[PDB]
């Protein structure tokens, strides 16, 4: 039997699903971020 | 004016202040971003129902000039 690693070193990051739900707060925390500063930046103006 | 945060005794203590200051405008954006955002207390609070006190008859005077006297 052949035992064939096509991981990308994937197995070398340590506790990775820790660091996939890190990576995706950082993402959709700076998304939802954007989102509500611009909608009210816009509101703001608007009201200006 | 004051930005207070309340306490876990329930009073509200000064944490900051709101300072806005513009030139020509059509309106204060802090209110309405306030208006939008937080709630409005209102230190007036409506009984379930009125309860009527009186209906009460008066009279206005013949002449107006004692008032203005006094």
């Amino acid at each position: 039997p052949v035992m064939a690693d096509l991981n990308g070193g994937l197995q070398f990051v340590p506790e990775l699903k820790e660091f996939t739900a890190k990576l995706r707060k950082e993402l959709v925390e700076t998304s939802e971020v954007r989102k509500a500063v611009s909608i009210e930046t816009a509101l703001e103006h608007k009201v200006v | 004016g004051p930005i207070k945060v309340e306490l876990p005794t329930k009073e509200t203590v000064e944490i900051g202040i709101v300072d806005y200051e513009a030139g020509a405008s059509h309106g204060n954006p802090v209110v309405d971003f306030l208006k939008r955002n937080g709630s409005t207390l209102e230190q007036k609070v409506n009984l379930e129902n009125p309860i009527p006190i009186a209906v009460l008859d008066s009279y206005t005077p013949s002449t107006n000039e004692p008032y203005a006297r006094v």
